[PDB]
RNA sequence: AUGCGA
């Protein structure tokens, strides 16, 4: 019993981030991805904007270096799976409060 | 905002069939998470022992591995959606991506199955009988 | 400071039954049926339990000192003068002893037997969060041994185990030697200077 | 000292050019002041700043006496060169930069060609090394990576000196060598 | 003291003609009391002279 | 035939002593631990322990008290100083001072004239003027450092054992002692908390606090790359209250813990729930804690809203203490704050991974308050590290240099409360007030 | 989000403030705008225990054998 | 009691006078400078603490 | 066998007459100084312990 | 510091038997014991004395301040 | 009562720790003593 | 604090301890004890984790005692279950003795700490940086050297010999237990035959003797110094004896000893000297 | 005061 392996798709499209235990977004908050090409792979980020606040996620840089992940979505029936390379983001959420400082000093 | 004077706007991305076999609850469908350490090539695998359950060993180039799957983090018998490991799904390269659903419930799904390779190694025991001379 | 041959028979097979009771003592202590498995799971949860005692702990040692002092009573009781290689009215060692120029029949039981039980501040030795006392030990070993019982005698020396314990007591009287007449200089002159 | 090297009988420069070092190191940082009007010249002076020229070609003139007949116990002067550089550290001399830096990283340069050389020869010597790895290789590695960083420093702190270009390639063609 | 942390004073310079005199023909250098021994069981003491005996044989 | 004699190997080494290596390798091995440590004062990574130190302390600004006549408010010109590198010579002696050709000293000649065995200690000034509008470098001579015997800074670290007899020593000169107006002294390694790890400690002392103090808490000694260390406790309140502990000018300061979290990073209350219980959502007993110490900071600082505000408090709260003033605003002193504080082993820009380390230490206080983990010993060699005395010498020198230019600055102050005769350009104004401050740091 | 007796905010993260004692039928962010349970309504309980170490006593070591 | 347990003989004319003397004064009056105070010899305070 | 450098031996020390402190005019400390040996408390308390108060005065 | 002339114990005169015991060490390439007993030391206070000897002078002779090196 | 180390006055001259009482009054230096290393000798 | 711990076993000596105030303040090393004086390859050490199955922090975002920590230097990178754990520590234990892995330095202290029952909190505790105490001992596995902390150590099953190696659980033994002695401790001969407080008077008094202090005397001043002319090399000795290369610097001499009560002025603490001996230099001393 | 003999 082990799962053949179908179709692997190796160019950027799906991602994944991490958020704070509830993270739900609006309906239809949008997710800014860039692209970055160092050397001979390619470092990406993540920026989205709400009507209050505003998330943005980035890569862990030691550890993509040292894991890369793969998802996929297998059927039973079809036994095949279509593979995506995503990057991991942690993303981070501050609103428009999040934007109000005191004078630079007492 | 477009920030870090190193990155580019993305211009190429892939639609998800996430519908075209799926079915509320009727398609037992799936989506995987697995850690690759970078040594191995992704690209030139061709099945995934992961149908092991937990005895998902696995030899990659001659080399012995062990695919760790993980019910633990996410498909827990406690908690309803306990990951914050969020799927972000694209449409198309001229489009940001989406949160992922099943449906227009505003919520987050959860990975059907997460893998995780691991390179096993020998550390070959001790010959008792050579080491322990009177 | 020989034994005889004898005294040597005696002294290793009297010596050969503290091996069960180390563990014979550790499930008494336990209250767990006797001969329970050196390796059962609960013998290991149950002493797990007891090193996080101290009380538990040292009724551990207690119950394990009498028993192992039991052997070493024994012992000497047997190979004694019983065993010497040569007696009395020749045998110096046991005439300063006996006639109390110097020594003990402790001391003289030391050398010529073995030295027994360490002890600490009251109770058997100093133990590691692992349930080890020594490197060389698994954790929660029931031998005796590795309690801190010295079956080794000055004669014919002690294993490095053993050594190590032995410079525990040996510290441990230097620590309460050293700094008892301090606590007593003290008790003398509170009341010396009321009395004169 | 030319009189030395015209001379081919009796003394090298250097000799006297060791005894001029220690007969003008002047440690002291000065200058301006009153009227030098018998001591001017940039070419006895210095040590606290103005570099002094016969202790900059004492250095030349010893890594020259170096190269002549090395790789072509008794031995000590490109390492009698590195420790004499040293007894410095920053003060005056590398307190200052260039030449000294630079001159320090050429003496330095040589040292890690002729340890290709006394293992470069037909891989190595000849047929290959079996000898133990090649302990020989990580000893010139560290070196050639050192070596960078006294060169890069040169260039870091000012120094014009140096034409980056061709010793970067030559250190590469070289570095090859030990392959 | 010897190395075996029995420390003691000389009492006094014995003359060699009142020194005790092996039949091997010598007197000692030392005179250490046996009755220093039993309370502290410098036992590796003995066996050093033994085998510092043995060993200049 | 087991333990022999050495005997001909012996005459034959004392009639011809080694001229490549001495025997005895231990023997040199054994006070490895000293020298090796003085070494790593001048060579290693970057440029050896030291070099790091004084490029960690830093800058000391300061402003000719903004005159200009926004000229004076927006200070009248920045007056920036450091300390670039950092250089010791081997011991040398010239004569009738200058004109007096250098010689190598040796120490014999330190121990016969019952003198110290000192090094040059030279360190490279940086006087930056308005922030970089005018640069300014001096190595400036801070007298004779004691340097260690047999270290990278001693004449006889290289020689052989022949050389060595040459040089009228003891062919086997192990050293690492420091040779100080000529009697022979070596610092004493001490054994302190093994560094950069959170060992959790209940002890009376944390009751005699004051009130709602615990015995319970976490101790994580955190040593910086140059090797000063700063320890950091945390102490759960008998009102679940958690409060941080850490010592500045050897005074004693105590913050709440979530305002360091809030402080490191931007992040949600959630994200620090979900950083201490993570998957552990049932513990009522640690889920109830929680609520204890969010509810009660939002209580206490419900304007805090977001970490901005957070570090504008803490460096309203230390600018009077961290000496940053005339230059800093309260955001900049509360990150160089952080960085200088909190958990200092992950370094600047750790902010994050200081993050994960602080919600570590949390949990394990919870733990041990619970009592699901055992308390860990300070005095047990396990949780213990040793400080060798070179180290204790970098430090102490570190300190030093700071010193020296704080009192550069306080030299510049008085001047400039007693007459502001010059600024900070002209090198005459450097050369009077370098002349006017101690700068022998090596007596 | 609701968790134990603490209910976070949904699109922040923030610890809202405690329906149980807002002064209105209502809830909001203090970091976020959002409205109480209006969707649906927490009913706070936790199932809070003994330790089972506070308490030692001989019949507790009755209950060891 | 005390010396008992480390079985080491004490006359009692030792021990009952010592009580008598913390008796002097009809209380338990320790021999810290504080039972001390009520002696008479001023010196004998001074040269105690 | 090892010698001790403690030779205490030589540390005798015997002072009939010699220095004393200003402030006291008591005998000054030290072997290097000719001092005298301290009667210390105990030492006091003892000679009176044998009634011997004309040897303690 | 140097062989002594006479065994503590003994009395015998030894000092005359170092160098020759060093060189039937070498020479011979005999064993200490050998060397000994045909040396004479056949008391072991004598034997003691030859066979431990540390001829530490040797290492003292290097440092001789008045002689230039 | 003052406000590193101040010289110490009366009150600590004549106490501190024992005293000038203690230690040049209830106890003190003798002429005509000597101290020394004793050794063993049975037949005196 | 004085409490002679079994945590120092291999690292301090259990008989070099001054007698006095001092008493287990003042410890000492034991003869092979090394202390790190740099640190290294901490770079490499998250890759290899990574690549054991370690998820990196930002990814679990879950912690407790119910999960081992991976730490390097008191930096948290990952999380993963007890069980794999102890996999990757021996595991890493493994490409520590083995030579292909530059990234894992020899001297990488492995702190393991497995579940316990109300034991010390779990995790995998790795150390590179300085002042780590250090020593070795055999791996047997790869029967090859390795490095152990005091740390680890609590944790290892060290067999001290090879002949009392129990079945699958002793993991390393030492190289000699003479390692775990310090060394003056190790000069003594037959030190396991007397009573211990007597063998750490005997450090007291070696360590107190006149001996030769060196022999460039003619070059130093010191206050004072204490010279043994007439020294001799031990018959009785440790190996370590020649090993140090105590034997340029002895501080003692072979002497012929009556153990005998015969004169009557030994008793206690006092000895005889033989006259005529001492008129012939014994132990004659500057 | 630090180290140490008793
Ligand atoms: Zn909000
Ligand atoms: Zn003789």
């Amino acid at each position: 019993s082990e799962i053949e392996i179908e179709s692997v798709q190796d160019q950027p499209s799906v991602a994944v981030g991490s958020f704070f235990k509830g993270f739900r977004a609006p309906s239809d908050t949008t997710f800014d991805l860039y692209k970055k090409k160092k050397s001979e792979k390619d470092e990406f980020v993540l920026h989205g904007e709400n009507e209050r606040l505003e998330y943005e996620g980035y890569t862990d840089s030691s550890s993509q270096a040292s894991n890369q992940y793969v998802v996929g979505l297998f059927n039973p029936e079809k036994k095949s799976i279509q593979l995506y390379k995503a990057p991991v983001l942690v993303s981070k959420v501050v609103s428009k409060s999040s934007k109000n400082l005191r004078g630079p000093k007492i | 905002f477009s920030i870090p004077d190193g990155f580019k706007k993305c211009k190429h991305l892939k639609n998800f069939p996430l519908n075209g076999d799926n079915k509320k609850k009727a398609k037992q469908q799936q989506v995987w998470l697995i850690k690759f350490p970078s040594n191995v090539d992704i690209s030139k695998l061709k099945s995934l022992p992961v149908d092991f359950e937990s005895s998902t060993t696995m030899t990659i180039d001659k080399h012995d591995y062990k695919i760790m799957d993980d019910t633990d983090i996410e498909s827990s018998l406690t908690q309803d959606n306990l990951s914050n490991m969020t799927l972000l799904v694209p449409s198309e390269s001229k489009e940001s991506l989406k949160i992922a659903s099943t449906a227009k419930d505003n919520a987050p799904l959860q990975f059907d199955k997460v893998f995780s390779v691991s390179e096993t190694a020998k550390i070959p025991a001790i010959d008792y009988s050579k080491v322990r001379v009177p | 400071l020989r034994l005889t041959a004898e005294g040597n028979k005696w002294r290793t097979d009297i010596l050969k039954t503290s091996v069960d009771t180390g563990r014979e003592a550790a499930a008494e202590v336990t209250n767990l049926d006797k001969d329970t498995p050196a390796d059962d799971p609960e013998l290991l949860k149950r002493l797990q339990e007891i090193l996080r005692d101290n009380n538990k702990s040292g009724i551990l040692d207690a119950v394990t000192s009498s028993k192992v002092n039991a052997i070493t009573s024994q012992v000497v009781s047997k190979c004694v003068p019983d065993g010497t290689m040569k007696k009395f009215p020749c045998n110096s060692m046991q005439a300063m002893a006996l006639s109390g120029a110097k020594g003990s029949n402790v001391n003289v039981s030391q050398i010529m037997c073995l030295l027994g039980q360490q002890a600490l501040e009251g109770r058997r030795v100093p133990v590691m969060v692992s349930g080890k006392t020594l490197p060389s030990f698994k954790p929660y070993e029931t031998d005796a041994m590795a309690g801190g019982y010295v079956k080794g005698r000055f004669y014919s020396g002690i294993k490095p185990q053993e050594y190590y314990f032995h410079c525990m007591a040996g510290r441990e009287g230097l620590i309460d030697t050293a700094v008892k007449t301090s606590r007593s200089g003290y008790l003398q002159r509170c009341l010396t200077k009321q009395l004169e | 000292v030319e009189i030395l090297d015209n001379l081919s009988n009796s003394s090298s420069g250097l000799d006297f050019l060791q005894w001029m070092c220690q007969i003008y190191s002047s440690k002291s940082r000065f200058v301006q002041n009153i009227n030098y009007r018998s001591i001017v010249p940039p070419f006895q002076t210095g040590s606290r700043t103005h570099t002094a020229k016969f202790a900059i070609t004492y250095l030349w003139s010893s890594l020259i006496n170096c190269q002549k007949s090395m790789e072509p116990t008794e031995n000590d002067l490109l390492q009698e060169l590195i420790d004499k550089i040293s007894e410095w550290v920053l003060t005056p001399p590398f307190m200052e930069d260039a030449e000294v830096w630079f001159i320090y990283a050429s003496c330095h340069l040589l040292k890690a060609d002729t340890l290709s050389r006394q293992f470069v020869n037909d891989n190595k010597n000849n047929d290959l090394i079996g000898l133990d790895r090649d302990i020989k290789i990580n000893q010139v590695i560290k070196h050639i990576h050192y070596v960078r960083t006294f060169l890069k420093i040169c260039l870091d702190k000012g120094g014009f000196a140096v034409p980056s270009r061709l010793i970067e390639n030559q250190l590469k063609s070289f570095e090859s060598r030990l392959y | 003291s010897s190395r075996h942390g029995q420390k003691g004073v000389c009492s006094r310079k014995w003359p060699t003609i009142d020194m005790p005199f092996s039949e091997t023909g010598i007197q000692p250098d030392i005179i250490i009391n046996p009755h220093a021994f039993p309370s502290r069981m410098t036992i590796g003491m003995f066996v050093e002279s033994l085998a510092g005996k043995a060993g200049a044989l | 035939r087991t333990a022999d004699f050495r005997t001909l190997e012996r005459e034959s080494r004392f009639i011809n002593p080694p001229k490549d290596k001495s025997a005895f390798p231990l023997l040199q091995e054994a006070v490895q631990p000293h020298i090796g440590s003085f070494n790593a004062l001048t060579e290693g990574p970057d440029g050896g322990l030291l070099n790091l130190g004084v490029k960690d302390i830093g800058e000391k600004v300061i402003f000719d008290g903004k005159p200009l006549n926004s000229n004076s408010g927006y200070l009248g010109n920045k007056l920036s100083v450091s300390v670039e590198q950092v250089s010791i010579a081997k011991p040398m002696s010239n004569d009738g001072v200058s004109s007096a050709v250098e010689r190598k000293v040796y120490p014999s000649e330190s121990r016969q004239r019952l003198t110290s065995y000192r090094g040059k200690l030279l360190l490279k000034l940086k006087w930056s003027v308005n922030n970089g509008e005018e640069n300014l470098f001096e190595v400036r001579d801070c007298g004779g450092l004691p340097v260690m015997l047999q270290s990278n800074r001693c004449h006889l670290n290289k020689m052989s054992p022949y050389e060595l007899v040459q040089h009228k020593e003891e062919s086997d000169e192990i050293g690492g002692y420091f040779i100080v107006n000529g009697i022979e002294k070596l610092i004493r390694m001490l054994i302190v908390q093994r560094r950069n790890h959170p060992m959790a400690i209940i002890r009376p002392s944390f009751a005699n606090r004051g009130a709602s103090y615990s015995h319970y808490g976490i101790q994580i000694r955190s040593v910086r790359p140059d090797q000063t260390s700063q320890t950091n406790v945390l102490h759960y309140l008998n009102d679940g209250q958690v409060t941080f502990r850490f010592s500045w000018r050897k005074n004693e300061y105590l913050v709440p813990v979530v305002m360091i979290l809030k402080a490191l990073c931007h992040t949600s209350d959630r994200e620090i729930f979900d950083g201490i219980i993570g998957n552990d959502v049932k513990d009522s007993f640690l889920t109830d804690r929680l609520e204890l110490l969010l509810r009660g900071f939002k209580k206490r600082y419900p304007h805090l809203q977001n970490r901005t505000q957070v570090l504008q408090y803490l460096g309203d709260k230390f600018r009077v203490v961290f000496q940053a003033s005339p230059d800093q605003s309260d955001l900049e002193v509360g990150q160089e704050v952080l960085d200088r504080i909190v958990l200092v082993h992950l370094g600047k820009d750790g902010s994050q991974d200081k993050f994960r380390m602080l919600l570590f230490m949390i949990r394990k206080l919870y733990s041990l308050v619970a009592g699901e983990c055992s308390p860990d010993n300070p005095d047990a060699t396990q949780h213990q590290e040793v400080l060798l005395g070179g180290f204790l010498y970098g430090m102490i020198l570190k300190e030093k240099i700071d010193e020296y230019l704080q009192n550069i600055i306080a030299q510049v102050r008085m001047d400039i409360n007693r007459g502001m005769a010059i600024n900070f350009k002209d090198k005459r104004y450097m050369s009077r007030v370098l002349m006017r401050v101690n700068e022998n740091i090596g007596s | 989000s609701v968790v134990g007796s603490l209910i976070f905010c949904l699109d922040c993260g923030d610890l809202l403030e405690n329906p149980n004692a807002v002064l209105g039928s209502n809830v909001e962010c203090s970091q976020c705008k959002a409205i109480y349970p209006k969707s649906q309504f927490s009913n706070l309980k936790v199932v809070t225990t003994t330790a089972d170490d506070a308490f030692p006593s001989s019949l507790r070591a009755k209950k060891s054998v | 009691n005390v010396f008992s347990r480390y079985a080491i003989s004490v006359s009692f004319r030792h021990l009952d006078l010592i009580a008598d003397m913390m008796t002097r004064q009809g209380t338990y009056l320790a021999f810290n400078r504080q039972g001390m105070e009520t002696s008479t010899s001023s010196f004998m305070k001074m040269s105690y603490e | 066998y090892q010698r001790l450098r403690h030779m205490v031996n030589d540390k005798f020390q015997v002072r009939s007459t010699g220095p004393v402190n200003s402030l006291t005019m008591q005998p000054v400390k030290g072997r290097k100084r000719h001092g005298g040996i301290r009667v210390g408390e105990m030492e006091r308390d003892a000679l009176i312990g044998h009634g011997t108060s004309f040897l303690l005065q | 510091m140097i062989v002594p002339v006479r065994c503590f114990s003994c009395g015998k005169v030894v000092g005359d038997k170092w160098e020759s015991y060093l060189n039937l060490l070498q020479e011979d390439e005999l064993d200490e014991g050998t060397a000994l007993s045909r040396l004479g030391l056949k008391r072991y206070c004598c034997r003691r004395m030859i066979l431990t000897h540390v001829d530490l002078i040797e290492k003292f002779l290097r440092y001789n301040p008045l002689e230039k090196r | 009562k003052a406000q590193k180390v101040p010289i110490p006055g009366v009150k600590q001259a004549l106490e501190k720790k024992e005293g000038l009482f203690r230690k040049h009054m209830m106890g003190k230096r003798v002429n005509y003593a000597a101290r020394s290393v004793i050794s063993p000798d049975p037949n005196i | 604090v004085r409490k002679l711990l079994p945590e120092s076993w291999g690292f301090l000596c259990p008989v070099h301890t001054p007698d006095g105030s001092p008493c287990g303040l003042l410890n000492h090393f034991a003869h092979k004890c090394r202390i790190s004086t740099q640190q290294s390859d901490v770079s490499r050490i998250p890759s290899i984790l990574y690549s054991l199955g370690v998820a990196p922090a930002s990814h679990t975002f879950a912690a407790g005692p119910s999960l081992c920590c991976v730490q390097i230097d008191g930096k948290i990178i990952g999380w993963v279950s007890h069980e794999q754990g102890k996999i990757i520590a021996d595991t890493l234990r493994y490409w520590k003795v083995e030579g292909k892995t530059p990234g894992l330095p020899i001297d990488l202290e492995i702190g393991y700490v497995p579940p316990s029952t109300r034991g010390q909190y779990p995790g995998l505790y790795l150390f590179g940086g300085h002042s780590r105490m250090l020593r070795p001992v055999r791996y047997l596995p790869l029967d090859k050297e390795d490095i152990v902390g005091p740390f680890e150590q609590v944790y290892m099953n060290i067999a001290v010999t090879p002949q009392e190696i129990q079945n699958n659980v002793h993991t390393h033994v030492e190289f000699t237990p003479t390692n775990i002695l310090s060394i003056l401790a190790n000069l003594t001969p037959f030190s396991d035959f007397n009573q211990s407080p007597r063998n750490m008077y005997q450090c007291q008094m070696g360590k107190q003797t006149m001996g030769t202090p060196g022999v460039a005397l003619c070059h130093r001043s010191d206050n004072k110094l204490y010279r043994l002319q007439t020294g001799q090399t031990p018959i009785v000795k440790a190996n370590l004896y020649d090993d140090y290369g105590m034997d340029n610097f002895p501080n003692g001499f072979n002497a012929v000893v009556a153990v005998i009560s015969y004169t009557g002025y030994d008793m206690d603490d006092a000895m005889i000297i033989n006259k005529s001996a001492d008129e012939r230099g014994f132990g004659y001393g500057t």
